[PDB]
């Protein structure tokens, strides 16, 4: 039960608690499981009483390539366990590569814990600082309504999808939001382009109430303004006759908006008036909510680039901080949401995993070894590795955080990064060169729609037969399915080397499916890896996903808005 | 400077745009109003009062294969659009008369006209798409090894492909898929990645086309 | 030796048996009747099936304006027919589609129809007529200095002069004398003194059509 004094108070012990839940939270990951196999080979089995100091002595570091083989042992009819323990209800991806290839990790339901508490924690203190009213509501612009089944009958996901289609995500947290605009079906709609569309329509159908205009990000942010520049005359149509735009093609949300609407003309008089007196746009968000306290998302690092255009939508408004944390483990919370996205900090969460840190002092890079989470040191700047339930343990996620301060006895974080860049050679690919021309080739079929291509992906399925490859495109809207399906043809025509073409014409490796998706799912993707506990060095998205990548892969399937095999061929 | 009359929607005035751009040359574009043809183009062509037209040396040049061939022979040092041999030659000037003639009625048949009409304009189409198909055969494109004459005569016609498949409620893709397929390939060459209009519009122009002459 | 698939009558054909004749080139011609077409015929053209078309190191060339800048490109060292600068053969080519089409239209019209259309085609035959006699300026002949490209294409219609004399009702030579006499001086030249056949028997021939379609 949600609750402001408690919750802060429970927390700020927990806080300068930071050694004793920390240290209790390595002892209770490890007792869940004193059985890793990884830990045999390191010589595990428990308790002692230099547990702490024998886990930093006998088991090393590790990679995304020693993580690869067993968490992939999980998740492709090998229902079996490996690195952390049980067959995880669900998988993980991570951004950059494990050598340009893909990267697995585990799910269990205390991500879901962390998830709800961290939430909990972070929307009092920020309720604290920007109080909202009982009663009122929110635009979330929030998405997960994909869901994919990996070859072993095992579901892997995405750190969205998996709260949000989760069996506790409703009720719990059904006291610490003001409820969402969007009805679940179109959130989890198959079409969540069209879907962010009827989001936009959500959050602007109680905008009196709504209490903030949220994303994960400034650019998801500014990706729905930006959006909503272009289409508001359409939209002012859409609401205003009773009828749904002939954009929408998918029937359970049709469904849903159906069960919306009725013939009505004033307001289109009133949003004709407001959208036309503005200047380019600026002030639009609490023109559109006037009393909506705070723009809330991630601002730093890698996305302070989208808070100024942000900021140009957001007006005067404030822009609060979201947290940091991931799937592959929560760190930080912002308990002072009150400071600028260029003060902008977070603050570690202690029973969510045992956290360790590489210090890069010396030159680039320097040959030390990790001190304690209260050992490190103000204003010098660490690497993150990370060990919890969620396959982690002693592991190198590749990014710098910088320790500004300290809230009592736990230590405030500041991320200035990017890209947690070293790469080395693929094989989903196919020239990163010969797939961003692939999508380059085909998607001008769709510039002729005054459309432009936002982002893709890619996957190889090999339990088809024969197994074949995936596409897939993020881009600015709806249209037919002849072009789409036009388009996969170009893409296996842009794939220029000798080989591709040796297989699919005798037909050993099955035709590529291009599956069109949605507006964002790569912005899903982005939202979860930078908002993802390390340090910001999380953004350059994978480009094709071998059998080892998952965060993605959940987000693949479901919202097929449309899905096809080549007819050529 | 090159001055070209040109038609927001001639697919002849973008083989004249895509073969110029193909080549190298920065040309001014001015559109036409066919119901007030300019004084440089009533000049131009008096009779035919057609376009595409470029303007050199002050000598108008029209026709739009005659216009993409003396694209080719008005600047011969870089991006030549035929092959070396006389019979290449003959083969893609063969095959530029081919798009011209039952391809280009046919196509006048699907989106311009309607019923026991357009039907036949429709297995028309389909059957030129297949001969053309079949002539494909392999090649990235047609003309030559590289970016050809005759690649700038029939791509054109593929932002058109989006008003076949509606009004003739068709899909031209699944009969003969590579040659759509190969139209969306000859779009990443800058030539007609920006002398080619959106084809929603184009499409709404032949619904402009449609709804005058029902 | 290069083989000409052709057919007497045919002015088109006669376009071809010019380019060869005028050139240099030995070689056998062919008639073909296109009620039982020869094997090469079809081998050669699958889809249009028509005449003239010329195999040449055993790769087929057909139609008759595409053969006849195939003889001027694989022979390019003795009588060119084209002028070397780009824009002279753009007007060549501009001109030869003028005689191709709306001439050919025209006279079509001429003698292979009766009534309103046969008027029409008069009509426009003799203006069409006249601006050919026109843009000679006043010229002997078409394409160079000497023989050239539009005249090979239009001294074949010369054959079939007579024969629109007679069903035209008309004298191309009091309106025109220029344009007929073009032509008189031009059946000087072997590469027409022996192409053409006799004009008795076109306008033999082409009455004969008249009488088989109604
Ligand atoms: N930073 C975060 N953002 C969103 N969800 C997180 C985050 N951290 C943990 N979670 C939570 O983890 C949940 C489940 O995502 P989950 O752990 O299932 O995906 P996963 O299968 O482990 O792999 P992935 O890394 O792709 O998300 C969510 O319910 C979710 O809230
Ligand atoms: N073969 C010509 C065909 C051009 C043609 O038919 N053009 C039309 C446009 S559809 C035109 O200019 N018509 C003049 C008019 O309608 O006023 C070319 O490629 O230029
Ligand atoms: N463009 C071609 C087409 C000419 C054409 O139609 N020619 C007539 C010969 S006079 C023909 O072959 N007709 C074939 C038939 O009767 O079907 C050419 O000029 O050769
Ligand atoms: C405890 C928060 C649960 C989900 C939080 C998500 C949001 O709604 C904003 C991003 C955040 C993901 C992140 O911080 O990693
Ligand atoms: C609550 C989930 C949100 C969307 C998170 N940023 C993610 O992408 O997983």
């Amino acid at each position: 039960t949600f609750d402001m004094n408690r919750v802060i108070d429970e927390f700020d012990e927990m806080t300068r608690n930071a050694h004793q839940v920390q240290k209790q939270t390595l002892k209770e990951i490890l007792l869940k499981n004193q059985s890793a196999i990884y830990l045999q080979n390191c010589g595990l089995n428990g308790n002692a009483t230099d547990p702490e100091e024998a886990f930093k002595s006998m088991v090393p570091l590790v990679t995304d390539v020693e993580l690869e083989p067993y968490i992939k042992r999980m998740v492709d009819g090998d229902t079996s366990p490996i690195l952390t323990g049980h067959p995880v209800p669900a998988i993980s991806l991570s951004s950059g590569t494990s050598q340009g290839r893909p990267k697995f990790i585990p799910f269990t339901d205390e991500l879901m814990e962390n998830t709800l508490q961290l939430f909990r924690t972070a929307f009092a203190f920020r309720n604290r600082d920007f109080p909202i009213d009982d009663n009122g509501k929110a635009l979330q612009f929030i998405f997960s309504s994909k869901q994919y089944i990996s070859t072993g009958g095992v579901p892997v996901g995405t750190a969205t999808t998996n709260v949000y289609r989760n069996p506790n995500f409703k009720a719990g947290m059904k006291s610490i939001t003001s409820p969402s605009c969007s009805p679940d079906e179109v959130i989890f709609s198959p079409d969540v382009h069209q879907a962010l569309y009827c989001h936009l329509l959500s959050g602007i159908l109680f905008r009196d109430q709504v209490q903030y205009v949220f994303a994960v990000f400034a650019h998801g942010l500014v990706h729905a303004f930006r959006t909503f520049e272009q289409v508001w005359e359409e939209i002012v149509t859409d609401i205003k006759d009773g009828v749904l735009s002939n954009r929408i093609t998918v029937p359970s949300v049709r469904t849903a908006m159906s069960k919306l609407l009725t013939p009505n003309p004033e307001l289109a008089e009133t949003i004709r008036t407001k959208c036309m007196s503005l200047s380019n746009w600026y002030g639009l968000i609490p023109a559109l909510f006037p009393n909506a306290k705070y723009v809330y998302g991630i601002m730093t690092g890698s996305m302070e680039p989208y808070v100024p255009k942000l900021r140009h939508y957001a007006g005067d408004l404030p822009l609060v901080s979201h947290d940091y944390g991931s799937s592959e483990g929560w760190i930080a919370a912002n308990v002072t949401p009150r400071l600028s996205p260029e003060e902008a900090t977070f603050a570690v969460i202690p029973n969510l995993g045992y956290f360790e840190f590489l210090p890069v002092s010396e030159t680039g890079e320097g040959e030390e070894k990790p001190v304690g989470l209260t050992q490190v040191k103000i204003g010098e700047e660490y690497e993150v590795v990370i060990t919890n339930y969620a396959g982690l343990y002693r592991y190198r996620l590749g990014d710098v955080v910088k320790v500004i301060g300290f809230y009592n006895n736990t230590p405030q974080l500041k991320f200035i990064c990017r890209r947690n860049l070293i790469l080395s050679i693929n094989i989903d690919k196919n020239t990163e060169r010969d797939l961003q021309l692939s999508v380059e080739s085909a998607a001008k079929r769709l510039s002729e729609e005054k459309i432009e291509v936002i982002d893709f992906s890619s996957y190889i399925d090999v339990s088809t037969d024969p197994g074949h490859y995936a596409i897939f495109w993020e881009i600015s809207g709806e249209t037919n399915e002849d072009v789409l399906q036009d388009c996969c043809n170009c893409l296996d025509r842009a794939f220029i080397d000798a080989g591709y073409v040796s297989s699919r014409k005798c037909k050993t490796i099955g035709a590529l499916e291009l599956r069109v998706v949605a507006k964002g799912t790569f912005r899903k993707i982005q939202e979860h890896f930078l908002g993802l506990g390390s340090s910001a060095g999380q953004f350059k998205m994978p480009r094709c996903v071998k059998p080892s990548n998952a965060k993605v892969l959940q987000i693949l399937c479901e919202n097929v808005v449309s899905s096809y095999f080549s007819t050529a061929f | 400077l090159p001055i070209l009359l040109d038609y927001w929607p001639s697919m002849f005035g973008m083989r004249a745009r895509v073969a110029l751009r193909e080549k190298g040359v920065e040309f001014e574009y001015r559109e036409e109003d066919f119901s007030n043809k300019s004084p440089l183009l009533l000049q131009s062509n008096p009779i035919h009062k057609k376009i595409p037209v470029l303007v050199h040396n002050g000598k108008p040049v029209c026709e739009s294969l005659n216009v993409v061939q003396y694209v080719d022979e008005a600047w011969p040092e870089k991006n030549p659009f035929f092959p070396s041999d006389p019979y290449g030659r003959a083969q893609a000037r063969f095959w530029a008369d081919f798009v011209d003639k039952k391809f280009t009625d046919a196509q006048f048949k699907v989106w311009g006209k309607k019923g026991e009409e357009q039907e036949a304009g429709k297995k028309e189409f389909i059957e030129a798409v297949k001969i053309l198909e079949s002539e494909l055969g392999d090649k990235p494109y047609f003309g030559g090894d590289s970016f050809g004459y005759v690649d700038i005569s029939l791509i054109t016609f593929s932002s058109w492909f989006q008003a076949y498949e509606k009004f003739g409620n068709f899909s031209i893709e699944s009969e003969s898929p590579k040659l759509i397929a190969w139209a969306k390939r000859c779009m990443e060459k800058e030539s007609v990645s920006k002398s080619l209009p959106d084809s929603e519009k184009i499409v709404a122009y032949a619904a402009e086309y449609r709804k005058n002459n029902l």
